[PDB]
RNA sequence: GGUUGGCUUAGAAGCAGCCAUCCUUUAAAGAAAGCGUAAUAGCUCACUAGUCGAGUCGGCCUGCGCGGAAGAUGUAACGG
RNA sequence: AAACUGAAGAGUUUGAUCAUGGCUCAGAUUGAACGCU
RNA sequence: GUCUGAGAGGAUGAUCAGCCACACCGGGACUGAGACACGGCCCGGACUCCUACGGGAGGCAGCAGUGGGGAAUAUUGGACAAUG
């Protein structure tokens, strides 16, 4: 059910069927139909290269557990794993081609894009009357830091919410209205907050992404006390105070798009120092043999790069089978310890959709 | 007489001209040429050579002269072929090349050629991707030596026997070659 | 003499009928430019469906000054309007046509083409 | 020298990490104290023999010093 | 002597019917284009 | 006139013939029997070109033909032998 118990899961055959799919209607109309002709390319191939039984064993497996599927709750894509035992039914989200993979491993290289594309970060939204810390993992808050977080307990500075008590929102203080020091109780306000945020920080490092009015979030960048370390600053999120924490990484989600997409940017110049120290392959065929071989450190594919190939194991050849030449690249990359990094078309030419930055 | 065609464009009144250095020979108005390469091969006819805004009387080897072509729709042509005599040069997709490939002092790569193996392959004025076929004995080619390959382009190019081409992967010079056979 | 918030006539085909200095380059305080001198500008009326649009940001440069351009005889010549020609990115000249004379302080390299266009340099 | 000790790991070879740290030829040499390698390679060290000739090595304690040691009108932190 | 020669309907609303009424079709024509030949 | 229609009507105005208007855009006229002149003039304009930078040249909606636009439309042919 997870990228785990499917990249360790072994059968022969292994049948990953990957169905595009909508969410809302009438879109969703021609899921049935495309889950259809899709489960029909893959009948006639397992009957075709197996056999009948196999064929109708795997189907049968499968139409069991896809009769359920309302097709009303889907999502971006439909994920079918099918063995002769088991069956699993996944609904992702992110994105692919509607193709049918048999091999003896199931084609798991949408679950590596999806983890690898995962974000986890703060939400600190600051207003002139508060301040509140939101744990986030790309669309989703994990944690709200309340009083019942229990990741305050020790905390020296102002646990969150932290609510802006000072002398001159209440009255006590010293220098009244005509000495106009608002803008530097507002600093040092803000400056606490940062404390605050960074004693949560230094347990648990991970960016932060600053939410308030610009004023707000210029007072916060020039009193942060690792101003290095902010991602992406919001300044168009609505109810601060009253919102909801979801609602808040909600707004924030262009921001988390744009800070993915600068990551991309920025690996681009990782490959040109692994150009220039010759420690670049884009050729498939020498891509396949060094990740084979635990030579691989990182690979950069095309997002989209799919190529059936009459991949030789023992011979470590790639000529053009294997359905997914890509896949079972990311796959050897993946288990030799490697990373994968799925960039976007435009950052990546289609002259070379792949590009593994070796070990040596 | 040949010529690599580096740009193409058309002008009103005149037709397409395609720039570009000519390699060897002759050409004049009125000399029956054929564009040999990439596409297939069609025939035409010249009309006018002019370099620098001005009508050139013939364009020589060396020279930079933009000839004019005749009926040609600035479509059927492209960066990359060559406009060659009639019959002179064929375009071919299998030869054989004596390739030397470079060492890591030289730029080059710390890996060997091995069959199968995809570069791209300069010639004149353009790269196409290619398919290294060592023959029987050989699985790889040390960086540094020098043997004799098979290659198949992914599409025509118009070679001879003896033309020099440049292998090329990343951008960076990966081997040097010198045809020697061409094969259909 | 222009500074920042001059209006310039337009003095080449681009499209453009008025632009407004918005910055005088080429030094941290400076505060004239006289004709060869390049400027920040934004277009403030084009004619439609123009190369360039009203509201658009881009470099110029002053072709022709009211307050004059000295020689070195100790000469001065004036025009009666300021204008200046658009630039591109790199601050060459995105002109076809040069409207109005031009002085020979634009002899060099970069504004050759303003001075082979224009119909006339004094 | 066994020997890339075993395990691990993509690798894991004295030198990522974990468990041993044994034997041999010895004058001596560690299942290695560093650098180095993707891992190897490589350069050292410990240690021994030779040369040299007389004192030398490392901890502990006490006294007085040194660095740590940047601010605003003028030296300006012995009153001179 | 002659120029004086010309006129077709079908399907589809209903459980079925008649009417109304739209839509569609069979013909002729072209400075025609396109597809196959 | 053409197409359709039994007709009445409906639609249409390629090729052939009559009439009109136009000749890159605006304006003025000259010469002449006749022009406010398609391959004439003057002035102005836009565009293309030449220039030694002072100044100049041009108008295929004639026949071929080129670029372009387009779903799409031809030869840079011959002769004045015939009718004019």
């Amino acid at each position: 059910a997870t990228l785990k118990s499917l990249r360790e899961t072994k059968a022969n055959p292994a049948v990953s069927i990957f169905v595009k799919t909508h969410r809302e209607h009438p879109a969703n109309d021609q899921d049935p139909i495309a889950l259809k002709n899709q489960l029909k390319i893959v009948e006639e191939r397992l009957t075709n290269e197996f056999d009948k039984r196999t064929a109708t064993t795997i189907l049968d497996k499968i139409h069991a557990e896809t009769k359920e599927y309302n097709h009303k709750y889907n999502l971006d894509t439909l994920a079918i794993f099918a063995s002769v035992d088991d069956v699993q039914l996944i609904r992702m989200p992110l994105d692919t081609p509607e193709r049918v993979v048999i091999s003896n491993r199931f084609a798991t290289r949408d679950l590596v894009r999806d983890m690898a594309s995962a974000v986890h970060y703060y939400t600190v939204v600051l207003t002139r009357d508060k301040a509140r810390l939101i744990e986030a993992a790309n669309d989703r808050v994990v944690a709200e830091f309340d009083t019942d977080n229990a990741k305050q307990n020790n905390m020296e500075g102002i646990p969150f919410p932290i609510d802006n008590n000072g002398l001159y929102t209440t009255g006590d203080g010293g220098s009244d209205r005509s000495a106009n020091n608002e803008n530097s109780y507002l600093k040092e306000f803000f400056n606490q907050v940062d404390k605050s945020v960074q004693e949560l920080w230094g347990e648990h490092k991970m960016p932060l992404v600053i939410v308030g009015d610009v004023r707000n979030i210029s007072y916060y960048k020039e009193v942060c006390d690792r101003p290095e370390n902010i991602i992406a600053t919001v300044s168009n999120l609505t109810e601060l105070e009253d919102g909801n924490a979801q609602r808040i990484i909600d707004g924030v989600q262009d921001a988390v798009e744009g800070y993915r997409t600068s990551l991309h940017e920025a690996a681009l110049g990782e490959i040109d120092k692994a150009r220039g120290a010759n420690a670049l392959s884009t050729d498939l065929q020498d891509v396949y043999r060094a990740a084979f071989q635990g030579a691989g450190e990182t690979l950069y594919v095309r997002r989209g790069y799919i190529q059936a190939a009459k991949v030789d194991e023992d011979a470590q050849t790639l000529t053009m089978v294997t359905d997914d030449a890509v896949g079972l690249i990311i796959e050897h990359v993946i288990n030799n310890g490697g990373k994968a990094v799925f960039m976007p078309q435009e950052m990546m030419s289609a002259d070379q959709p792949i590009a593994l930055v070796t070990r040596y | 007489f040949l010529m690599p065609i580096e740009d193409v464009f058309s002008i009103s009144g005149r037709g397409t001209v395609v720039t570009g250095r000519v390699e060897s020979g002759i050409v004049k108005v009125g000399d029956e040429i054929e564009i040999v390469g990439i596409r297939d091969t069609q025939k035409t006819t010249c009309t006018g050579v002019e370099m620098f805004r001005k009508l050139l009387d013939e364009g020589r080897a060396g020279e930079n002269c933009g000839v004019l072509l005749r009926g040609t729709k600035r479509e059927d042509v492209q960066r990359g072929q060559v406009l060659a005599k009639p019959g002179s040069i064929t375009p071919h997709t299998k030869f054989d090349a004596e390739v030397y490939v470079l060492s890591k002092e030289e730029g080059g790569r710390h890996t060997p050629f091995l069959n199968g193996y995809r570069p791209q392959f300069y010639f004149r004025t353009t790269d196409v991707t290619g398919a290294i076929q060592l023959q029987d004995g050989t699985e790889m080619v040390m960086p540094g030596d020098n043997v004799e390959m098979g290659v198949e382009l992914i599409h025509p190019i118009a070679m001879d026997k003896g033309l020099r081409f440049a292998i090329r992967e990343g951008g960076r010079t990966v081997g040097a070659g010198v045809v020697a056979n061409v094969n259909v | 003499m222009i500074q920042v918030e001059s209006m310039l006539e337009v003095a080449d085909n681009s499209g453009a009928r008025r632009v407004q200095c918005i910055k005088v380059l080429g030094g941290s305080h400076r505060r004239y430019a006289s004709v060869g001198d390049i400027i920040k500008v934004t277009v403030k009326e084009a004619i439609p469906r123009g190369r360039v649009k009203k509201g658009d940001v881009m470099n110029a440069v002053v072709v022709r000054t009211k307050k004059g351009v000295r020689r070195p005889d100790g000469s001065v010549l004036r025009f009666d309007d300021n204008a200046a020609v658009l630039l591109n990115q790199n601050k060459a000249p995105i002109a076809t046509r040069i409207f109005g004379p031009v002085t020979r302080e634009l002899r060099g390299d970069q504004f050759m083409k303003i001075v082979s266009l224009a119909p006339e340099v004094l």
